């Protein structure tokens, strides 16, 4: 499941556009996928990269970065085989996308409802019943 | 400038200072403590708003003082 | 022969069936409309021809087409100038007296009092003082009557049909294929050798044979209809022969190339013509016969359909060294298959020409008259510098619609496009260091002269009289441009320019040119010129650089070009496009040309133009005070703004009563674009939503349901009205104080 | 006429343009046989 | 973090979720729909507050609702 | 040949090996300078830096200041460098006190002895500078003017 | 010369690529062969008679006599300076592109 | 002005030259197409001309500048 720090990156000669001084002391983002080809993509941050055949990883930034070229390679060159990482300077690395094997647009058993709420959207609590309560709007 | 120019342009101009700073020798040595970032969409229109404002006041002000005392009338 | 005619026949049918189903054109708008907003997205996107079809020659075939249009609306344009001329003129009274009559081409109707406006041009004629410098083009022509004029009124209106028809044929019934617009090569051959080449030729035997003849008559003072007509300066080579004996000579010369026989008529004065305060019109001969033969030996360096010449691919291809990867490598590709791309460059181009037009046309006054009739040169000025302003701003709208659309990095790895991409946040970082230098160290001096003047301290004042901003590497250019004749330029005779220094040129008691001294205010000036030019590069570069993603938006390409924003997350990202650093960079365009031109006007009104006096000395139309004025900002104000307003809001009453109107009607326009620039959208469609409950009512509600404007067209409503204002509102200024001074 | 020609024309651009264009000409008409009309003349 | 809820006029149609730029939404079961589905918000503190979930929904008033809170470096979409 | 690669080997970093970036004659000048030369504690690292930089700011003031054209124009320039360095060395002391957690290590610059230190050597040879560019400029003559003394 | 043409110094244009500068014999043979054509006489009052490289040459030791003060304005230094180290610096460019390019 | 001289056989004979010298030299260098009988055509033989007379004018003009004739 880890990530295998040693797999080769896509061919790439720089740029600006990459990551600064708080992917070293706050966090980065990493993504690897597999490829059937040595071929040209975009990354996020500037201009084009080669994807080497067999499997590719990447360190970003963001993890917006990571989501915007898992979704080019996945319409582009029909690539789905992409997990996302989040790694801290301690080294620990988290398993990030997608979750729980399964992608979000696609249903699981197993996971549980965050964030909702039972009535509609006009039924909240106006402002002035929860003034100096703890009450929440939503009911 | 406050008023007509809005935030993701500054954002991005922000963004290239960022990159300089850190990449310029002598320079990278002092580290801000809070990020730079582009003001937000209400305090912008706030900050225009006010330097409206006074810019209306101070003009009308240097005019209705000053036309009044030179012309004595 | 790989270069080939080939067309389709009879592609599309001429009906008038689409006309009668407005949106015809996309799938979206084809289904009618629901809301208001349909009636705007109808009119935005019609002539992006590349959004409704994907295949590069249907988008061909419409745009030779469009331009055909677009030619037929110029021919009927000049034939429209050409017959106001002939019917609606003083022409006539203008050649026999030019510098006592004004001339006009424009008679207004008596109906609410507006006849007013008919003023006392001179010459037993009223109308509208005229300031495109049409008289001064037809006398360089050799135009002498008004029948002429006739004939060349119809000419254009000849073409303009046959150009309308051209663009119907082209469309309809005999349409290129994509193989024949993709020939670079071809159509550069063309365009340098036929085009250009040809056309220079032609118009250097007509100044030969019609221009230079005529005018010789009118400078040694022969009445226009005492002139012989210009054919029988082409059969009796006798009286040519008089007026230069050199035609006595015929093509001999030329053919054995014993050139020097014809320097009668093609010479290389340089300067001014005294009497007319124009250039030479033998100097002008010479020059187009020279751009004529330069231009056609350019047209056969590409490859067509004989072995010779050059691969355009090749030469760009072998252009790499070790900084720059593969180098212009599939440059060739991107300009032979995206139509945005070489608009951005020929608009870049032709924006910069203008701006070289601008320039050059004060300072070597081209056409006879025109030197001394200072409303056409203020107005010739001005109106090519916001001709070449508009253009280089379209130049970077059309580089950010190729980054966003046509640019692909499979066919663009490692090469020019790609490493700028690459380290775009080094070139907008010491862009935007630049701009912060330069209008601190310009901007700030003139902030430093004004408290100091406000103090009391003119002594630390930068000024000629305290601490000296000199320019000195222009007074020095400007004395290599004067010690020129005789010395660098041999066989000249006298300056390029009388602006870089030598004589005071009078034509009519009012000064042609002289020399345009630099000092502290100009160093000043052409500082302030250096950092509006740097930000409105930085803007629109900012633009086109990040138009497909940045640090911010990672997937800004697949919003597109033209968006309002992503939302207001990451902080908010109002104004992330491309379309809105076009947007920010229009403004800043407008800011840049409003100095440049107001720099024009105060400088030329305060040391150049005037009049010539008893003793040689000159009175200047404001006297001087441009030196010690120019240098604080309370002096443009007051001695600029303030000091030249007089004549435009003291106008009414006048026949320049139109422009004290315009004056009012354009500050009043700019001020109503502000209601579409500090506002927003929701707030107008709230309002709109009451306003639709009163229809509700009284059962009046449209089927067309009302929307407020999109984000974007709220922007462009906002920049339109704008550049309509201020732009109007410094047109009626400056019309209205130089026809009353000049 | 063609029908489709005749309903280009009743186009709202057209027939907004023709009707104020219209409405133009006769107040101008009406502004120069009977000018200076500040009041209703009674 | 940026709070995000999901009301139950949630016809399942998963447009927030492929919409969403940062993982932010996923489907769970729930029997109140036709679809079957309903959006749930577990991520929330990848939240950038873009409300592209918002445009997506189809919905009269939006089942989904985010409400912009307390900035973050994620929830900034700061890179440095 | 390529000069153009990617920074430290890594091509995912925020940076580019370019010449100006990266070539012998920068790292030769850069390794060389006090905030980065070896073997120097940072009070020593202060004292170079505030020496040069005191030695320049004296003749801005002295030239274009509003007493320049006084006999006490040097005077006033000198005290002028020195308000400067004042206030430039409170700057210098408030960064110290918000960026740095108390540590023993006090042999780097960014900890909070060798900020403390580097502030001290800046203050002491800012002025010292300042002082020697006063005392050279007060006795020679071709300094006074801009070398217009010679015409 | 912060690289000769000999493989003697570690000199890298860069991070880890080592170029040599060939700043003798660029330097060299791009000014012999920008200084000789230019020794073309030309009889206009800015040459004077000489070359454009023996004019120029005359002037730099016609102000260096008048030590302190410098070469006005109109004084022919300035435009004999500028055209010489601009054809200089063209044939170092196309020198150094010549020759550490094609390398022979 | 530059002297310019009456054709004589002398213009002639740098004309002849020019052209002669563009015919072999184009020859050589043109990269599209028995020294001058392989692949040696009208459009060749055209361009060389053009090239010629061009390269000839060129050189009258110049000699009689300086005084060559
Ligand atoms: C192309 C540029 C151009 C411009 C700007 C002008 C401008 C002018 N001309 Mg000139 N003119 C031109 C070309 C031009 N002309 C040409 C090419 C000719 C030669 C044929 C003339 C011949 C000419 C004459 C003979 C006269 C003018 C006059 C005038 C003035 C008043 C025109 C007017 O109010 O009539 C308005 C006339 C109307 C019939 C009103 C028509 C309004 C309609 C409704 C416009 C609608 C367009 C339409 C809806 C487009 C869509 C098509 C449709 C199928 C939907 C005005 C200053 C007059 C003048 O100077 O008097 C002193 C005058 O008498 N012009
Ligand atoms: C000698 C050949 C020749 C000439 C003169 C032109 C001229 C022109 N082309 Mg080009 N073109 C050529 C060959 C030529 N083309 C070839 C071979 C190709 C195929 C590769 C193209 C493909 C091409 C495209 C795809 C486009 C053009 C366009 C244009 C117009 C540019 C806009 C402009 O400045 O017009 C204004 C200037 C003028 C001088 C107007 C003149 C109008 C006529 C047509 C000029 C020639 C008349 C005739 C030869 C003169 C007879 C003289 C007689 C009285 C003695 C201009 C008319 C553009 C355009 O606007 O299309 C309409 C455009 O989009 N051309
Ligand atoms: C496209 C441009 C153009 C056109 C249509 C013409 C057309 C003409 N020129 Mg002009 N000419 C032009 C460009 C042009 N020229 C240029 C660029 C120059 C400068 C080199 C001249 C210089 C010139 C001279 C010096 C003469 C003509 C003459 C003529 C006439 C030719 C008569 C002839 O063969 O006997 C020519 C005489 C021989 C002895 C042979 C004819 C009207 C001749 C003429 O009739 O004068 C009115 C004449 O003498 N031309
Ligand atoms: C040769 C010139 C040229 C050409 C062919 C084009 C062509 C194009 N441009 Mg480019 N552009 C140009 C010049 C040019 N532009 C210049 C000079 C600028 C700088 C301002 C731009 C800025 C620009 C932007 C920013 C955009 C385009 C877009 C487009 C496309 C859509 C056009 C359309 O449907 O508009 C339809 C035309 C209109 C709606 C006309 C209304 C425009 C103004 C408000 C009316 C004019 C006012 C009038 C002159 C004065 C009124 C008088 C007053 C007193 C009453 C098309 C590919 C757009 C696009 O998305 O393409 C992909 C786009 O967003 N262009
Ligand atoms: C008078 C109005 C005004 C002013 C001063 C500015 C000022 C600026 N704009 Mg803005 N702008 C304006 C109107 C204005 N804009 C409008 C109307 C628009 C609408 C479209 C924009 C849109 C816009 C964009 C899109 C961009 C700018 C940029 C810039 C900067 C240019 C760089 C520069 O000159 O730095 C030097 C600063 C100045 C010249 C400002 C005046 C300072 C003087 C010297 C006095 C300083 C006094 C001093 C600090 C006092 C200290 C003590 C005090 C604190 C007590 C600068 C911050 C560009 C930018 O940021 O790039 C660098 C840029 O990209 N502006
Ligand atoms: C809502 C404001 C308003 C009002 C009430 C008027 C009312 C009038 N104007 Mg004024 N006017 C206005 C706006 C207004 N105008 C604007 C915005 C403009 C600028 C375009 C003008 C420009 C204008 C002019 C230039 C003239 C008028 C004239 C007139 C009169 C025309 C009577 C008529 O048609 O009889 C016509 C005859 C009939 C039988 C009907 C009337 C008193 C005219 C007048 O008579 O002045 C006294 C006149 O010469 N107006
Ligand atoms: C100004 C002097 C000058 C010029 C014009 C050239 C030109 C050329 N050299 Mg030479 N070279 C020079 C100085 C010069 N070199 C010196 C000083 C050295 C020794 C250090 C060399 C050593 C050298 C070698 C070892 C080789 C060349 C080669 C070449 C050719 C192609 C490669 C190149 O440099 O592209 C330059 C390309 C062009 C000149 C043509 C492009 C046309 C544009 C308009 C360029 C103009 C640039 C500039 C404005 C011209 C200034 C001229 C003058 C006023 C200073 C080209 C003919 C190579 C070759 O092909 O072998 C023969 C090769 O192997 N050169
Ligand atoms: C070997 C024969 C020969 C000779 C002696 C000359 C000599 C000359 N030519 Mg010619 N030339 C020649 C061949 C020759 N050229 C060829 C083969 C061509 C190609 C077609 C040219 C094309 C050419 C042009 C296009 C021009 C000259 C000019 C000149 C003269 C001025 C150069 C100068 O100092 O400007 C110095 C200018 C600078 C900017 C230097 C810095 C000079 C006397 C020019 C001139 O004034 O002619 C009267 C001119 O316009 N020549
Ligand atoms: C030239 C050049 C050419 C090529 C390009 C280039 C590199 C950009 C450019 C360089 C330009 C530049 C940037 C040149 C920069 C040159 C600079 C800034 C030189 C600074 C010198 C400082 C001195 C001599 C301080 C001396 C202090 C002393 C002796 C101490 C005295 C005291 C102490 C404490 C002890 C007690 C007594 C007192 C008197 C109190
Ligand atoms: C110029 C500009 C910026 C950039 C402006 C910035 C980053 C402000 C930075 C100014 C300096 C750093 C501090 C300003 C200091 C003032 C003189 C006042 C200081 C505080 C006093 C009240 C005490 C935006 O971020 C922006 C965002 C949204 C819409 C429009 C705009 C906009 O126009
Ligand atoms: C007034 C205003 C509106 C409302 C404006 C509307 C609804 C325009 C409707 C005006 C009428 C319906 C048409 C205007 C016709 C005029 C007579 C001029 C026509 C000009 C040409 C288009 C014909 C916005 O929608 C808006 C949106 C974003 C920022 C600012 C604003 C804003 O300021
Ligand atoms: S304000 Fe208007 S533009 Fe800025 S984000 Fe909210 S919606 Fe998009």
């Amino acid at each position: 499941e880890t990530l295998n720090l040693q797999i080769p990156s896509p061919t790439f000669e720089g740029s600006t556009g990459g990551w600064l001084r708080a992917a070293e002391v706050e966090e980065k983002y990493a993504i690897t996928w597999t490829s059937p080809k040595e071929q040209v993509f975009e990354m996020p941050t500037g201009g084009a990269a080669i994807m080497r055949q067999g499997e590719n990883l990447l360190y970003l930034a963001r993890k917006e970065q990571c989501l915007a070229l898992a979704t080019q390679v996945k319409n582009s060159f029909k690539i789905t085989d992409y997990k996302v990482y989040r790694i801290f300077p301690s080294g620990e690395v988290q398993y990030l996308h997608p979750k729980d094997g399964v992608f979000p647009e696609k249903v699981n058993a197993g996971r549980v409802g965050v964030g909702n709420v039972s009535h509609s959207i006009g039924k909240n609590l106006n402002p002035a019943q929860i003034k100096f309560t703890s009450k929440s709007f939503n009911g | 400038m406050f008023l007509i120019s809005w935030r993701g342009y500054w954002q991005e101009l922000i963004e290239t200072l960022v990159w300089a700073h850190e990449r310029t020798p002598l320079a990278n040595l002092v580290r801000w403590k809070d990020k730079p970032v582009a003001l937000s969409i209400v305090q912008a229109r706030l900050v225009g708003l006010i330097h409206f404002t006074a810019g209306y006041i101070f003009t009308y002000a240097a005019f209705v003082i000053a036309s009044t005392t030179g012309k004595f009338g | 022969k790989k270069v080939s005619i080939t067309v389709d026949r009879d592609p599309v049918a001429t009906s008038f069936e689409k006309w009668a189903q407005p949106g015809h054109f996309s799938r979206t708008l084809a289904k009618g409309p629901k809301t208001t907003t349909w009636i705007w997205n109808l009119h935005a996107d019609v002539h992006d021809f590349d959004s409704h079809t994907n295949s590069l020659e249907d988008i061909s075939r419409k745009i030779f087409s469009a331009h055909f249009g677009q030619l037929s609306i110029i021919f009927l344009w000049l034939s429209g100038m050409y017959f106001h001329g002939a019917r609606f003129s003083n022409y006539s009274a203008w050649l026999s007296n030019p510098t006592a009559v004004k001339p006009s081409a424009q008679v207004v109707w008596p109906i609410v009092g507006q006849e007013v406006l008919n003023g006392d041009v001179g010459g037993g004629f009223q109308g509208v003082q005229v300031t495109s410098g049409f008289f001064q083009i037809w006398r360089s022509s050799g135009i002498t009557s008004e029948v002429e004029l006739y004939w060349c009124a119809l000419a254009g209106l000849i073409m303009s049909g046959l150009m309308i028809f051209a663009g119907w044929f082209h469309y309809h019934k005999a349409a290129p294929k994509l193989e024949w617009f993709q020939n670079a090569e071809s159509m550069l051959n063309h365009h340098l050798s036929g085009l250009l080449g040809l056309g220079c030729l032609s118009w250097a035997g007509h100044q030969i044979h019609v221009s230079l003849p005529v005018n010789k008559l009118l400078d040694a003072g022969v009445a226009p209809q005492e002139i012989p007509l210009p054919h029988e300066f082409l059969v009796n080579r006798d009286l040519m022969a008089q007026l230069y004996p050199s035609f006595s000579k015929g093509l001999v010369p030329f053919f054995t190339l014993n050139w020097s026989e014809y320097s009668d008529f093609l010479t290389f004065k340089g300067g001014l013509n005294p009497v007319t305060g124009g250039l030479w019109l033998s100097d002008t001969a010479h020059h187009h016969l020279a751009l004529a033969v330069l231009f056609i030996v350019a047209g056969h360096m590409y490859r067509t359909n004989w072995g010779i010449g050059h691969s355009m691919k090749e030469i760009l291809e072998a252009h790499k060294g070790p900084f720059t990867g593969e180098g212009h490598k599939g440059l060739y590709e991107i300009l032979t298959t995206s139509w945005h791309a070489q608009l951005a460059i020929n608009l870049a181009m032709l924006g910069s020409v203008s701006i070289i037009v601008a320039h050059h046309m004060y300072a070597m006054p081209p056409y006879p008259y025109i030197a001394t009739d200072y409303p056409t040169q203020l107005s010739i000025f001005t109106h090519h510098m916001w001709i070449g302003g508009f253009c280089v701003c379209g130049g970077a709208a059309h580089a950010g619609i190729f980054m966003v659309r046509d640019y692909n990095p499979a066919q663009n790895y490692n090469n020019l496009l790609d490493r700028v991409i690459r380290h775009r946040d080094a070139i907008i970082s010491h862009l935007n260091w630049i701009c912060i230098f330069l209008g601190f160290h310009s901007f700030g001096l003139y902030i430093h002269n004004d408290t100091m003047r406000a103090l009391g301290r003119t002594q630390d004042m930068f000024s000629d009289t305290a601490i000296q901003l000199k320019p000195v590497f222009a007074q020095w250019v400007q004395s290599i441009h004067t010690l020129a004749p005789g010395n660098t330029t041999p066989n000249a005779l006298a300056t390029a320019s009388y602006a870089f220094g030598g004589d005071v040129v009078a034509v009519g008691n009012k000064v042609a040119m002289m020399p345009i001294s630099l000092g502290t205010a100009d160093f000043m000036v052409h500082h302030i010129h250096a950092f509006t030019i740097h930000v409105t590069v930085l803007i629109l570069l900012k633009g086109v650089l990040f138009s497909r993603n940045s640090r911010l938006i990672p997937d800004k390409a697949n919003l597109g070009f033209r968006f309002p924003c992503d939302g207001p997350g990451r902080g908010g990202t109002c104004q992330s496009s491309a379309w809105d650093s076009v947007f920010l960079g229009l403004f800043w365009m407008y800011n840049c040309i409003s100095v440049v031109i107001f720099h024009f006007s105060w400088k030329m009104q305060s040391d150049v133009w005037g009049t010539v006096q008893s003793d040689g000395t000159v009175t200047h139309i404001t006297g001087g005070n441009f030196a010690q004025s120019a240098i604080t900002i309370n002096g443009w104000l007051r001695d600029f703004l303030w000091a030249q307003a007089s004549q435009v809001i003291q106008s009414y009453g006048s026949a320049l009563s139109a422009y004290g109107l315009i004056f009012l009607g354009a500050h009043f326009i700019w001020a109503f674009s502000l209601m579409f620039l500090f506002s927003g959208r929701g707030y107008w469609q709230e309002l709109i939503e009451s306003i639709v409950w009163a229809h509700n009512k009284l059962n009046v509600a449209p089927a067309i349901q009302p929307r407020a404007l999109s984000i974007t067209q709220g922007r462009a409503v906002g920049l339109a009205h704008y550049l309509l204002g201020g732009i109007g509102t410094t047109w009626a200024f400056f019309l209205a104080r130089i026809i009353s001074v000049g | 006429m063609d029908s489709n020609f005749l309903k280009y024309l009743s186009t709202a651009p057209v027939l907004f343009t023709v009707w104020l264009s219209f409405t133009a000409s006769f107040i101008i008409e009406a502004n120069r046989f009977f000018p200076d009309m500040l009041y209703f003349p009674m | 973090s940026h709070s995000v809820k999901v009301y139950d006029t949630c016809i399942g149609c998963t447009q927030c979720v492929r919409a969403c730029p940062c993982d932010v939404l996923e489907m769970v079961s729930w029997d109140g729909c036709k679809a079957g589905q309903i959006a749930s918000a577990p991520r929330t503190e990848d939240c950038i507050g873009c409300k592209r979930c918002e445009t997506a929904c189809p919905t009269d008033f939006l089942s989904v609702r985010v409400y912009l809170g307390g900035e973050t470096t994620r929830s900034m979409g700061l890179a440095y | 040949s390529q000069f153009i690669k990617p920074y430290n080997d890594d091509p995912f970093v925020g940076n580019l090996a370019t010449p100006v970036s990266t070539s012998s004659f920068t790292k030769s000048l850069l390794s060389n300078l006090p905030a980065y030369r070896a073997g120097l504690s940072p009070l020593l690292r202060g004292v170079e830096i505030g020496l040069t930089h005191g030695y320049f700011l004296v003749g801005p003031f002295y030239k274009l200041g509003p007493l320049r054209n006084s006999d006490v124009a040097l005077l006033s320039g000198f005290f002028s460098a020195l308000g400067l360095i004042v206030i430039l060395v409170a700057c210098l002391t408030i960064y110290g006190v918000v960026s740095f957690e108390e540590t023993e290590a006090k042999d780097q610059l960014q900890t909070a002895k060798g900020w403390r230190q580097f502030t001290s050597g800046w203050l002491v040879g800012s002025v010292g500078g300042a002082s020697f560019a006063y005392i050279l400029i007060s006795n020679i003559p071709f300094l006074q003017t801009a070398g217009m003394s010679m015409l | 010369l912060s690289v000769v043409a000999q493989s003697k110094s570690d000199f890298e244009i860069s991070d880890g690529t080592p170029y040599t500068l060939n700043v003798p014999l660029v330097g060299a043979a791009s000014f012999i062969g920008w200084v000789v054509p230019t020794l073309l006489p030309s009889q206009i009052a800015l040459y004077g008679g000489k070359g454009l490289s023996t004019a120029f040459f005359a002037s730099i030791g016609t102000n260096l006599a008048k030590f302190p003060a410098p070469p006005g304005m109109t004084d022919p230094f300035w435009l004999l300076c500028f055209i010489w180290h601009s054809g200089l610096f063209a044939t170092m460019i196309l020198g150094s592109i010549g020759y550490n390019g094609y390398a022979g | 002005v530059p002297q310019t001289v009456a054709w004589s056989a002398k213009t002639g004979a740098v004309m002849v030259l020019s052209n002669i010298l563009c015919i072999v030299a184009g020859r050589y260098v043109i990269q599209v197409k028995s020294g001058s009988f392989a692949g040696f055509g009208l459009p060749e033989l055209l361009a060389s001309t053009s090239l010629g007379h061009i390269v000839g004018s060129g050189a009258i003009l110049g000699l009689s500048y300086v005084g060559v004739l």
